[PDB]
């Protein structure tokens, strides 16, 4: 039933261990990417943007899924340091252009007839 | 569109990373939402060098699932245009290579010739390229009167046009030193890297789809493929040039004994009824009506059947859901297998000659990126 | 059957090495290239004098569309809707509601040129040869909006490229 | 029967965060599983 | 009835060249060097 | 078109235009269909 | 006259801007065939003063040819910015100008004009070689319909 | 409202937003951004253009196909304005010359056209007008800028009773004509700053803030009549301003004062050129006077927008002016400036 | 051919690959769940996820198979089955001019040990499947995005990612770069519900449920 | 046959007419509206009505294969003279 | 079916007919399957369709000109296997391969007929009947089908207020909700009431009930009247058709009191039609005699 094959994790411990130095690699990644890619957003801005993206993937409770997020997570940092990505790619997570989607009931009610 | 990112140990290169994807259109994804007839021009847009040959692969593939064979006449036209694409492709292949090196004149003599067969495509289908001529069941329209004579006149003069392409490149010591002893691929590495077509032919390996598993009507025709000794970019260049000479005879053999008969299979459930038949026969209207709304329903199954496209082993792997629409058609391309070994291919050589390796690899960003 | 290409076994005799040494020392294959190119120079070119003359085409040529009409002027289109049922790029949009004389013919026939593929499936799909691929191709415009065709634009081109299209379809209906 | 550092998770399988769908397209959606109703004409 | 589809002539189309026709134009290696040296001696004289 | 002209019909254009792009007689795209729904017209009664 | 001198100078300034403009490519897809298949002897363009040349710093008009994927979108924008002024872009092919076949797919922007300010649109899938040659001719005629020095003098 | 004008769509490019703008003279610094902030949610912008079409090329991308309809117009041709604002729900006036030209003196550019377009638009039954004027519109200022700015302001306010006059302080941005001006002194003698610039503690506004402010003014129902006053987030003095920008741009800073009438000759020399006058004796007075504080007029934050800081979103233009020396240098390297923030 | 409409069928090829299917079945019956010949004379091998390396190595070096030409590797993602991703290889043998299809099954989470040891051709036939579908192959040299935009999310060729995707590009003046945004279509891709309500083939009829 | 709108916009056969308040009419200003003057609605009002005589007429559309899929039209409703749906050509019986 | 015809003779042609502004008759397409006749005289209960003549030129028509009156006439469209009988309003408006079908219900009648809504380009073209047996079964009454154009008639699409003179002028939401809010917080109890309409959603009914109660008021009236006295709405069986029309066939004698179901609940009568035809129901109604 619950028998599934691993890729990198058995227990949440080592699963949370992988996201630890994944943060560590990403934590030290911010100071170089902002300067080398010539942005405008601040260093701590990037650091918290890395931070928050962790919190989005926090409600999952399966060692089986987190590592899939880890490999997806580790599938991006090298794309930044080795100048593979571009300014439109790494500032994209800095969601800037789009207008702010209304959150309260009235403002959604006013904008359109959609949920 | 090529994003080659690669390392310079001084002037010497140790690993080349060809970041393909710059032209990636998810062709198979759109194919999932079109009928077989609608999905056909996608293959026509896959290898926009030897376009009609891509129709050949898709056609016999759908013929194989449908258990319907093309009429004998239509079989012979397809190989005529199939080899014209071979003439189309190798002319582009040798010259773009020569264009990459720095040879300009071979590019324009051969590209002067390219108009003649593009003009032939105009007379037979109605477009310079992307003919959409070869369809499941044979070919859409019949050959216009006098076209066979016209291609005969072009073919009877084309062997002359090859000579200069050979004369000032094959003998030119400049072309040799800029094309020999580069992109050398050993036989087993070529085979096990998934390479197809000329890389197999160039590296000494005796193998060709058109002869080992002769599809269509290639049975009756007779010729000889040019397997060489070394397999470097120069050797493949002779294989390319000799293939145009070989394609000339293949054109000759189908030309002189073109059989009489229909252009499309006499199966209205798979081939649209004739326009004259459309406006007189009640079944013709019904069959034509539904064929252009949903099309023929293909029985379930899956095939990969491939043809010897001038790029190499080109095949399509479609799965049928038992309806009038494909489920998934993996676009197997020689170029993706061709380029898969680029890391080794540029190994041991510098920039100015691995660009020659790019030329001999016959990479075109419609087969890989789709 | 197959034939080799590279292998040559160049003979190492005194006469043969002289030719190879002469070829290297006093270049001969290179001067061959000069001779071939010069022979190319003394040959009249193949260039065409556009627009004063334009290259050949075929009766089957597929170009800018046009909605044709009967001998008396009736729209051939009946909104059977086969054309967009086979339009590979879904460039055709059609709506039909009643026409004054009891009829319920079409109102909307917009083939987006920037979506169309010019495959010619529409003209083959049409059972009344209403939509056709015209011979014209010189309709380049500087606005994206111009290429977005409508019903009136299609009908006007049908009245513009009419005699030519009628002759082509008369010279091609036996093939189709 | 088989074991290679076997993983045993009781949590209901959920890709969600890995399939890449956006939040408003995972929370504010409605999916009605049913059998297609045949067209009464046919 | 009658059928007038495109067809080859009532025999066959004329035979078409299929091999390489690279010609051999020039003098022997001895002749090339001899005329070159002969000019040099002429020029020196 | 000499020798034998093509066929003659009423609806063929009396003269062939040129490419009208970039000129005041350009082509403009517009919706050829009719407005599907119509609003509820409010009566202008004096009131109440 | 004051208007006459600026009229003669304006013509001289742009008389050969429509005859010495040199095309630039990116050559994405099957439209990249007619890109230089026109450079082939048949539909000679070198005679028209135009001649293909990449040299993004030293070219006049770029003929955007092929399908514009999102992945390449930075590359075109950086090329057009590096493009010197005056600059024009020509959208060859249905895919380039309006997406064409793949308009509904996920990895192509629907038309090039969504990315670059797009001049004369030449349609075709692909545009048969002379159709762009006609399109290039329209671009040169558009160059004549310019009042650069006239507008400056009016201000 | 009109059936076609009702807004639909999830605020997208093809979403009918109802706004039908007619931004006048949008081929300018603010026009590009406001059009972008107009075409982003699908507003049918009918921009009148008077220059070469090529100069309007950069405006086509910021909008769905067929949304940005370019039309020609003339200041002296009344029919030109009447056409452009004919089928216009809203009118946005932005025309203004920052220098003096022969065909248009400074009187008309803020009296003739702004009054004429406001009058005809009311005569054409438009529903709004957002004509803008500098916060320092001052008929008492000897500079012909601020005189004509408020001289004609009464006409547009009167002829259009509900005219939402806009009063921005200092619109700094990419092509702001001030930040780029201050670096141009590198080839005009080392920083000739009058009185070492001790006169202009100022609050400049970023373009996104003001341009966003405009698009709210169209959709904000209260915008009618009430004149808003767009301000910065932070008061900064010239010697503080120029030192800061010369520090972020890393250009050598050598401020140097001189008599005011010397700049009158400097202004005169730059205006004499038969082309774009690099320096006008008008604007030096404008930069000389500080940010006049008008507290009665509602500010930027009233509409519902926070004013982005100067030091934050400024590197964009300063980076362009850096030489190869410290071009790649980042933003936090530089020291922020002395915030007086009155 | 007395029936030129139909495709003529061959039986000497039919039984021979049928016999070879048994041959491979006996040699290693640990992984082959079942073998299916085709009317198209394309015999197919159905293997287990752990069986990828054994069979692929077996057909590579065996003296009676010699299948060493990797044709393609792809997925046939089928939502209705618990193993949605159906990984299938195609092999070609020059010596005996035959084509072998080996088919596996996998969930979104289960991995497959990389076949780069068998064929280095898979090196790039592995990357796109991880990108296009999302299934991850273990012990592979690199799992990079090869056929998508940089930073692209999800997996397109799945039966979950819509045709138009979720994100659209456009060049914006304020940022001076081509930025992204949620997709918006001028035209919605219309639906063509074209599957007939009449049964097509009695032969391939699904067994009653 | 074409009728002119109050604003001068020539209406098409479908009946489309941009009113005064339709803001999108600005697309038409400084340009020209494209109307096919030949109005296919009224090109059959004047077309002669065939007096071919039989209970059923084979209407092929003229030009043989260049017309429309030929249909059989029944002439038994003397009130309504038969019209080919494809063609619109008008056929009547010689008073039965 | 074949792929061609050996037919080289002529085809018979028959004139059209006019039996309704909804059904459209192209009777040359008729295949004489007699489905309409058996439907008319067994399901709709009207004995007017028939096949006049014999041989091969016979027509499935009505001989004497007729005006098809049955309220189940719309289902005659969905039973004919050819285009011989077709819906006039939907004719030449859409084709099947583009109409996205959504399964929904009917609100015209108090049966909640399971229907298929054809949608294309933000609008509905034609309404089809679904299947659930107890509900509409395989047929729907006419006004259930030919009602899509009603959604294209007078439509309330914007908020409304009385302007300075009163005249109904279109306004934003803010003024509309502000106007109601001012008079909503004021007044209490029986001052604030509610009258339920015909086509009111259960979601809205709850919302009004909660809203009226949160301002301490219970006056949520309804259009039709049902005596509250005795038990009223308290007992569920008072206001329910507890017999589950799918069970009417099981019954033997039907007693209909003060109703005209052929005009009020056509499908409920259609069940009796089917049930009484096969199960031999004994019907008895007091009131005005209507067919
Ligand atoms: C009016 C204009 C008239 C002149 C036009 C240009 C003439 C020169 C170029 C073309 C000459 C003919 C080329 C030709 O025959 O090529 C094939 C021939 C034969 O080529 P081949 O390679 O077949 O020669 C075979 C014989 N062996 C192997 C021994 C070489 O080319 C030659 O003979 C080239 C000889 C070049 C000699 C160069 C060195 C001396 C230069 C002296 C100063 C000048
Ligand atoms: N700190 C500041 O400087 C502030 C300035 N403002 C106001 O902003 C306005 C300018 O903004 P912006 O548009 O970005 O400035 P730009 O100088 O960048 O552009 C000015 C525009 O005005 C047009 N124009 C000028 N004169 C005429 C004329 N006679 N006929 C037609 N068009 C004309 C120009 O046309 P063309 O491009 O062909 O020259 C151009 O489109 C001025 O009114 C200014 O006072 C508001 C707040 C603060
Ligand atoms: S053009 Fe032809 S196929 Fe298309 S709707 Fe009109 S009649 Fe039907
Ligand atoms: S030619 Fe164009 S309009 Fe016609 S079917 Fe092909 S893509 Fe559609
Ligand atoms: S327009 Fe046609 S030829 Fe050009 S890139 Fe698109 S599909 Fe290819
Ligand atoms: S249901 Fe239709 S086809 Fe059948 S008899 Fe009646 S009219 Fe004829
Ligand atoms: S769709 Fe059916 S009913 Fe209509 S004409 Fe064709 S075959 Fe006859
Ligand atoms: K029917
Ligand atoms: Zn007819």
């Amino acid at each position: 039933g619950t028998s599934v094959k691993p890729i990198f994790s058995r227990d949440m411990n080592e699963a949370k261990r992988r996201v630890r130095e994944l943060y560590r690699a990403w934590y030290r990644e911010v100071p170089n990417t902002v300067h080398l890619f010539q942005l405008d957003i601040s260093v701590k801005q990037g650091r918290d943007k890395v931070r928050e993206m962790f919190m989005k993937n926090a409600h999952v409770t399966d060692p089986r899924v987190v590592d899939l997020l880890v490999i997806k997570g580790k599938m991006e940092l090298e794309e930044t340091i080795n100048v593979w990505k571009q300014r439109t790619h790494i500032m994209r997570f800095f969601h800037e252009t789009e207008a702010p989607r209304p959150t309260d009931f009235l403002s959604k009610f006013y904008v359109g007839h959609d949920p | 569109v090529l994003r080659l990112v690669m390392e310079l140990s001084g002037e010497m290169v140790r690993k080349c990373d060809p970041h393909i994807g710059l032209l990636h259109r998810g062709t198979e994804k759109l194919i999932e939402y079109k009928t077989y007839l609608q999905a056909l021009p996608y293959f026509d847009r896959l290898d926009y060098v030897s376009m009609m040959c891509n129709e050949q692969a898709y056609s016999l593939a759908v013929e194989k699932l449908l258990n319907i064979q093309p009429p004998p006449r239509a079989q012979w036209i397809r190989v005529l245009f199939g080899e014209i694409t071979r003439l189309l492709n190798h002319i582009m292949a040798v010259t773009t290579h020569a264009l990459d090196i720095g040879a300009m004149t071979p590019f324009f003599w051969m590209f002067e010739e390219r108009e003649k067969m593009f003009e032939f495509y105009e007379r037979v289908s109605g477009a310079r390229m992307h003919a959409a001529y070869i369809r499941p069941g044979g070919v859409h329209q019949d050959l216009p009167l006098g076209l066979l004579d016209d291609i005969y006149e072009f073919s009877k003069n084309f062997s002359f046009r090859i000579d200069e392409l050979e004369e000032m490149l094959t003998n030119n010591r400049i072309w040799r030193n800029r094309t020999v002893d580069i992109g050398v691929v050993t036989a087993e590495d070529a085979l096990n890297y998934g390479f197809s077509g000329v890389m197999l032919r160039g590296s000494g390996i005796q193998w060709d789809l058109r002869k080992t598993q002769p599809y269509d009507v290639y049975d009756q025709v007779e010729f000889d493929v040019p397997i060489g000794s070394r397999g470097d970019c120069y050797d493949r260049y002779l294989c390319r040039v000799e293939e145009m000479r070989q394609s000339l005879r293949i054109i000759s053999q189908c030309l002189n004994k073109m059989p009489p008969g229909e252009i499309k299979v006499d199966d209205a459930k798979v081939s649209p009824p004739k326009r004259a038949e459309m406006k007189t026969s009640m079944e013709s209207l019904i069959h034509h009506f539904k064929l252009y709304t949903e099309g023929y329903q293909v029985p379930p199954g899956a095939t990969y059947t491939a043809i010897e496209a001038p790029k190499g082993e080109f095949g399509v792997y479609l799965v049928s859901d038992g309806s009038s629409r494909p489920y998934r058609c993996k676009i197997k391309a020689p170029g993706f297998a061709h380029l898969a070994g680029l890391d080794k291919m540029s190994k041991g050589h510098m920039l100015a000659d691995v660009v020659a390796i790019i030329g001999t690899q016959d990479i075109v960003f419609g087969e890989v990126d789709r | 059957t197959y034939k080799f290409v590279n292998m040559r076994e160049p003979s190492m005799d005194m006469k043969s090495v002289t030719d190879r040494a002469a070829q290297t020392l006093l270049w001969t294959e290179l001067v061959r290239g000069l001779g071939m190119t010069l022979s190319y120079l003394f040959r009249e070119p193949a260039t065409i004098n556009y627009p004063f003359e334009k290259g050949p085409l075929s009766p089957r040529f597929r170009g800018e569309h046009a909605l044709r009409r009967y001998p008396s002027g009736e729209e051939r289109c009946i909104a059977c809707k086969l054309c967009e049922a086979v339009c590979p790029a879904q460039a055709i949009t059609i709506e039909a509601e009643p026409r004054a004389d009891g009829s319920r013919r079409t109102t909307r026939y917009d083939i987006d040129m920037t979506k169309c593929i010019y495959c010619g499936f529409c003209q083959e799909a049409c059972p009344v040869d209403a939509i056709v691929e015209g011979p014209n191709f010189e309709f380049s415009t500087e606005t994206h909006e111009e290429l977005l065709y409508n019903k009136e634009k299609l009908l006007n081109n049908g009245d513009k490229w009419e005699a030519e299209i009628a002759a082509n379809i008369q010279a091609d209906y036996l093939y189709r | 029967t088989q074991d290679t550092q076997l993983i045993a998770v009781d949590e209901k399988l959920d890709i969600t965060t890995l399939t890449g769908v956006p939040e408003e397209h995972i929370k504010t959606r409605k999916v009605r599983i049913f059998v297609p109703a045949r067209n009464n004409m046919q | 009835s009658k059928v007038k589809q495109d067809m080859p002539p009532p025999g066959g189309y004329g035979p078409i060249d299929y091999k390489r026709n690279l010609p051999r134009r020039g003098l022997s290696g001895y002749s090339m060097f001899a005329v070159g040296i002969g000019t040099l001696l002429f020029g020196y004289w | 078109p000499t020798t034998k002209p093509p066929t003659a019909r009423k609806y063929i254009w009396t003269n062939h235009k040129f490419n009208v792009s970039g000129t005041p007689q350009q082509y403009v795209p517009y919706s050829t269909t009719r407005k599907k729904i119509q609003e509820w017209v409010p009566p202008s009664t004096p009131y109440k | 006259r004051g208007e006459y001198v600026v009229a003669k100078l304006d013509d001289l300034v742009n008389w050969a801007r429509r005859s010495s403009l040199w095309p630039m490519t990116f050559g994405l897809a099957c439209c990249a065939v007619e890109m230089m298949h026109m450079a082939a002897p048949r539909y000679d363009m070198d005679r028209f003063g135009v001649v293909f040349r990449a040299s993004p710093r030293q070219s006049d008009v770029m003929i955007v040819a092929g399908t514009l994927t999102n992945k390449m979108a930075p590359a075109l924008r950086k090329v057009y910015d590096q493009m010197p002024e005056p600059r024009y872009v020509v959208s060859m092919g249905s895919c380039a100008n309006g997406g064409g076949y793949y308009h509904y797919s996920y990895s192509v922007v629907r038309g090039c004009d969504r990315i670059v300010p797009v001049d004369i649109y030449v349609p075709g899938c692909p545009p048969t070689a002379e159709a762009l040659l006609y399109g290039i001719l329209q671009l040169q005629r558009k160059i004549k319909r310019e009042k650069r020095l006239r507008i400056w003098y009016r201000r | 409202l009109h059936h076609a004008l009702i807004p639909h769509g999830k605020g997208g490019r093809s979403s009918v937003s109802g706004i039908v703008a007619t931004v006048f003279g949008a081929t300018g610094f603010l026009g590009r951004y406001v059009v972008n902030h107009l075409g982003r949610m699908g507003s049918q912008v009918i921009v009148p253009y008077r220059c070469e079409p090529y100069d309007t090329m950069h405006l086509r991308p910021m909008g769905d196909l067929g949304q940005i309809i370019f039309m020609e117009w003339n200041g002296k041709d009344k029919d030109s304005i009447r056409k452009v604002v004919e089928h216009s729900n809203v009118v946005i006036n932005l025309v203004g010359r920052e220098w003096e030209t022969k065909n248009f003196d400074f009187e008309d550019v803020f009296v003739k056209i702004p009054h004429a377009i406001a009058q005809v638009s009311k005569e054409a039954g438009v529903e709004k007008l957002i004509h803008i004027s500098h916060l320092n519109a001052d008929i008492k200022s000897p500079s012909r800028y601020l005189r004509s700015k408020a001289v004609g302001e009464k006409e547009v306010r009167a002829a259009f009773p509900e005219a939402t006059i806009i009063k921005p302080s200092d619109i700094f941005g990419r092509e702001d004509r001030f930040l780029n001006y201050f670096a141009s002194m590198r080839w005009f003698g080392g920083v000739p700053l009058i009185s070492l610039g001790k006169e202009t503690v100022k609050q400049p506004v970023y373009i996104v803030d003001v341009s966003k402010g405009i698009i709210n003014a169209i959709k904000d129902p209260d915008a009618k009549g009430k004149t808003f006053a767009f301000v910065g987030p932070n008061r900064y003095l010239l010697f503080d301003l120029v030192q800061y920008i010369f520090a972020v741009a890393y250009r050598p800073f050598l401020p140097y004062p001189l008599p005011h009438f010397a700049y009158r000759w400097v202004g005169r020399l730059f205006e004499v050129s038969p082309f774009e006058p690099w320096t006008t004796r008008d604007k030096v007075e404008r930069v000389h006077m500080s940010d006049m504080t008008l507290p009665h007029l509602p500010g930027l934050e009233d509409l519902g927008i926070q004013a982005t800081p100067l030091e934050l979103k400024a590197i964009e233009v300063l980076r362009r002016h850096r030489t190869y020396r410290w071009l790649t240098s980042e933003m936090e390297d530089v020291k922020p400036a002395k915030t007086v923030n009155i | 051919d007395t029936r030129p409409t139909i495709r003529p069928r061959n039986d000497v090829v039919h039984k021979q690959l049928s016999a070879f299917g048994q041959y491979v079945a006996e040699i290693l019956p640990k992984y082959v769940q079942q073998v299916q010949v085709s009317c198209f004379n394309e015999l197919e091998i159905f293997i287990h996820p752990d069986g990828v390396i054994p069979v692929l190595t077996f057909l590579r070096d065996h003296t009676n198979a010699q299948f060493k030409s990797l044709a393609d590797l792809t997925a046939v993602d089928v939502p209705t089955r618990q193993n949605r991703f159906e990984i299938v290889y195609n092999l070609l043998s020059l010596r005996f001019n035959s084509q072998i299809r080996v088919k596996t099954y996998t969930d979104e989470l289960t991995p497959i040990e990389s076949s780069v040891t068998v064929y280095k051709a898979a090196n790039w036939y592995e990357r796109e499947i991880w990108d296009m579908f999302g299934v991850f192959f273990a012990n592979h040299p690199d799992l990079r995005r090869i056929l998508t935009g940089y930073g692209f999310e999800g997996h397109p060729f799945r039966k979950d990612f819509p045709l138009s995707g979720y994100v659209e590009l456009r060049y914006d003046d304020e940022v001076k770069r081509v930025v992204a945004e949620p997709v918006e279509l001028a035209q919605e891709f219309r639906k063509f519900d074209l599957n007939s309500p009449w049964e097509a083939f009695p032969a391939y009829r699904q067994p009653p449920e | 046959g074409v009728r002119t709108s109050p604003t001068g916009e020539k209406v098409t056969h479908t009946g489309q007419a941009y009113d005064d308040g339709d803001y999108r009419r600005v697309r038409f200003s400084d340009r020209q509206k494209e109307v096919n003057e030949n109005f296919a609605i009224d090109l059959i009002a004047e077309q002669p009505v065939s007096e071919v005589g039989s209970r059923v007429i084979s209407c092929d559309g003229g030009g043989g294969a260049l017309g429309h899929p030929r249909v059989y039209i029944n002439l038994d409703k003397e009130t309504k003279t038969g019209t080919c749906g494809y063609c619109g050509l008008q056929f009547r019986q010689p008073h039965h | 079916g074949s792929d061609r015809s050996r037919f080289l003779e002529g085809k018979r042609a028959v004139e059209d007919k006019n039996i309704g502004p909804l059904v459209k008759t192209i009777m040359t397409r008729c295949i004489q399957c007699t489905r309409c006749i058996r439907f008319a005289s067994e399901i709709a209960g009207v004995d007017d369709l028939g096949t006049t003549g014999r041989g091969n030129d016979m027509q499935v028509g009505t001989y004497i000109e007729k005006m098809f009156m049955s309220e189940l006439s719309g289902n005659i469209i969905d039973i004919c296997p050819v285009g011989a009988l077709t819906s006039k309003p939907y004719a030449f408006t859409a084709r099947p391969w583009e109409t996205r079908k959504t399964e929904s219900i009917d609100v015209m009648d108090a049966v909640g007929s399971n229907i298929v809504v054809s949608t294309r380009t933000g609008e509905v073209m034609r309404i089809l009947p679904r299947m659930h047996e107890d509900i509409n079964e395989e047929w729907i009454s006419d006004k259930t089908r030919f009602a899509y154009d009603g959604l294209k008639r007078q439509r309330l699409t914007q908020p409304m207020i009385r302007n300075e003179k009163g005249l109904l002028t279109y306004t934003t939401w803010e003024d509309a909700l502000s106007r109601v809010a001012g008079m909503l917080q004021s007044f209490q109890g029986n001052d604030v009431a509610a009258i339920a309409g015909g086509l009111v959603d259960a979601e809205a009914l709850v919302a009004l009930k909660d809203l009226l109660n949160r301002v301490d008021s219970d006056s949520l009236c309804t259009e039709e009247v049902f005596p509250t006295a005795g038990a009223g709405t308290d007992l569920r069986s008072n206001y329910l058709l507890n017999t589950t029309i799918a069970g009417v066939e099981e019954a033997d004698v039907i007693l209909l009191v003060g109703t005209n179901p052929r005009f009020e609940a056509p499908l409920f009568n259609a069940r009796i039609r089917k049930s009484w035809l096969h199960n031999d129901l004994k019907v008895a109604l007091i009131g005005s005699p209507v067919d």
